[PDB]
RNA sequence: AGUCUC
RNA sequence: AGUCUC
RNA sequence: AGUCUC
């Protein structure tokens, strides 16, 4: 049983983007789709936006039908710059297993610590094959896990960082065709 | 005298069963063009099209049968003459996103078969599409999106008089679907992993042509400001550090009539190819008769003194690599009468009594297979 | 061939004795001995099914 | 392992 | 016879 | 069948 204390995976780190205009909105949104790995942003601005091919992160786009926990880890890394006092930042963390706007939510946060914060929690997946879920199939209409995010404020609230740590009973089972994970730099 | 309608035996759920003419479903007829190169795509589509492909004894059973709990089996066919050859390969995946890559890498490790027909004219295989469980249904196949390639891995050693055909038998199969699946933090023994690990070429000659292959195999393959990846090598890449009895499964891709003895061992990177002891290393000598075409080497875990890295820094080099390499050189020479290099394809199968310590960060990109 | 073949015949007077075969022809034996032949199939080199009747 | 072969 | 029914 | 092969 292979394991080791503190060892998570990085998976994603969004940046908000920089020419966000407070007079157009106030906040912005963006949403990480923790199984099939991606990012989606808003029309809001320019975001920088990236997931990492990390060990957990590459075999999730790879594993066709998943089941059991994983631990979710967020950290927001705020703008240092604003004094503690004018901090007037918050964000609204969602988890639904699907983007539409017609699934309810399967819970939901709201931190507004000054300057930077972090939110731990665990998801599982349970599927309809043997317990087994495929992301986002047609097949008996399968689903996926999203974490959704508004920001409201994005020039305090600036920065997310999202790690995944897998548990001892995660278990997959065949493999999807993925098209080749760029390297950046 | 009128029949009682319930009584009718019509909602009979059971699997199909009977002869392999009963449990015929479907025949495809591949093209392989007499110019053929080697990394051609033959035909890649979803399962489910290739299985619905003319009405054979048992094709409206699959298409009206819920449950299907024998394995799906097919038997490709086609004989090509001893001076010629041509390394083809037939792999099935569970999915696939996107324009996915269709290199041998990435598709080989579910269930696939690389065979040369000028040594193999009749090939059997079977699998279970649905490794969660013991059984599957078109429609199954259909919306979850199963996937199959039929590549030409190695290009013709010779080109024939004229244009190819390779023909696919598929049937329902008598054996039953049995599940593969994965605990990531707790492999089974043997550890399926099936991860490609180079096509090596030698050319004609006197040379020695040495060849290393790095263990340190985690990480998926490298590609162009990229990598590849398939699940079982994603699973292993978890792990920090490994060791086992290693099994090897080598193919001669090319034709009989290209000779060549290879030399195989475990040593490490930093060794001058000219070395001239490289054979008093533990080594196994490798020489393929006419039609023969598979050759397995197992490597015992006691060539290795301890576990190494899952993973190294890929611009990691020779005399930096601390990991163990599996070398391949010629033992005599390369000779043929045709012109064309030899060439073997090497798979790293299964993993025996392997033992892992500790979890990967991960380290990013990877090396560049053969 | 590079050169003409020849093809050399030896003939000898075997050990086991001749046997008759006759047909008796509103009474065929079981196996009905025939030898017909059926004709000689040519498939010519490419994809194509050929198809003989 | 499985598949295959026998 | 058969078919059918039971 | 036979012939052949073993």
């Amino acid at each position: 049983s292979i394991s080791q204390q503190t060892v998570w995976n990085q998976m994603a780190t969004v940046r908000t983007p920089l020419n966000f205009d407070s007079s157009k909105q106030s906040f912005c949104q963006f949403s990480v789709d923790l199984l099939g790995g991606g990012i989606s942003v808003d029309k809001t601005g320019d975001w920088i936006t990236l997931v990492q091919n990390s060990p957990i992160s590459n075999l999730l786009r790879v594993a066709a039908w998943k089941k059991g926990c994983l631990m979710v880890k967020v950290v927001m890394s705020g703008n240092a710059a604003v004094k503690r006092s004018d901090w007037a930042s918050l964000v609204q963390v969602f988890l639904t297993n699907s983007n539409s706007t017609e699934h309810f939510d399967a819970c939901r946060w709201t931190k507004s610590e000054p300057h930077s914060w972090e939110l731990i929690f665990p998801i599982e997946v349970c599927g309809p094959n043997n317990g087994f879920e495929m992301w986002s199939s047609e097949w008996a209409n399968q689903t996926s896990w999203h974490l959704s995010f508004l920001v409201d404020n994005p020039k305090q609230s600036t920065t997310f960082d999202v790690l995944l740590g897998i548990s001892q009973n995660f278990e997959i089972a065949g493999n999807t065709l993925m098209p080749a994970f760029s390297v950046p730099q | 005298m009128e029949t009682n309608l319930f009584k009718l035996s019509l909602d009979d759920v059971e699997t199909p069963k009977g002869s392999m003419l009963d449990l015929k479903i479907s025949q495809s007829k591949i093209a392989l063009p007499k110019n053929t190169v080697g990394g051609t795509i033959l035909r890649s589509d979803l399962l489910a099209n290739f299985l619905t492909e003319g009405n054979f004894r048992a094709s409206v059973d699959l298409q009206r049968t819920h449950r299907i709990k024998g394995m799906i089996k097919m038997v490709a066919t086609v004989g090509i003459p001893e001076n010629t050859g041509i390394a083809l390969a037939c792999a099935m995946n569970s999915s696939i996103r996107g324009r996915a890559s269709s290199d041998i890498y990435t598709i080989c490790s579910q269930d696939c078969e690389l065979w040369n027909p000028a040594c193999t004219k009749a090939m059997t295989m079977s699998f279970n599409p649905n490794p969660c469980s013991d059984a599957w249904s078109l429609e199954f196949l259909k919306r979850t999106g199963f996937h199959c390639d039929i590549i030409c891995v190695t290009g013709w050693t010779a080109t024939p008089m004229q244009d190819v055909q390779v023909t696919i038998d598929w049937f329902i199969s008598s054996q039953e679907c049995v599940p593969r699946t994965y605990c990531v933090l707790n492999p089974q023994n043997p550890f399926v992993l099936n991860r490609w690990m180079g096509k090596l070429t030698f050319p004609q000659g006197t040379s020695r042509s040495v060849k290393r292959m790095p263990l340190s195999i985690g990480g998926g393959a490298g590609a162009k400001s990229a990598i590849l990846m398939n699940m079982p090598n994603a699973v292993l890449s978890m792990w920090r550090y490994f060791v086992g009895d290693l099994v090897f499964e080598v193919s001669k891709m090319t034709s009989p009539y290209i000779k060549c003895t290879v030399s195989f061992f475990i040593a490490f990177g930093n060794l001058a190819d000219d070395t001239i002891n490289f054979e008093a290393f533990p080594h196994k000598l490798v020489q393929f008769g006419e039609i023969q075409e598979k050759v397995v080497l197992k490597f015992s875990q006691e060539e290795f003194l301890t576990a190494w890295s899952t993973q190294v820094r890929p611009a990691t080099t020779l005399l930096a690599d601390g990991c163990p390499y599996l070398y391949a050189m010629v033992h005599d020479s390369s000779v043929s009468t045709i012109p064309g290099d030899f060439v073997i394809g090497v798979k790293l199968t299964i993993i025996e009594n392997m033992c892992a310590y500790g979890l990967n960060p991960g380290i990013s990109g990877s090396r560049l297979l053969g």
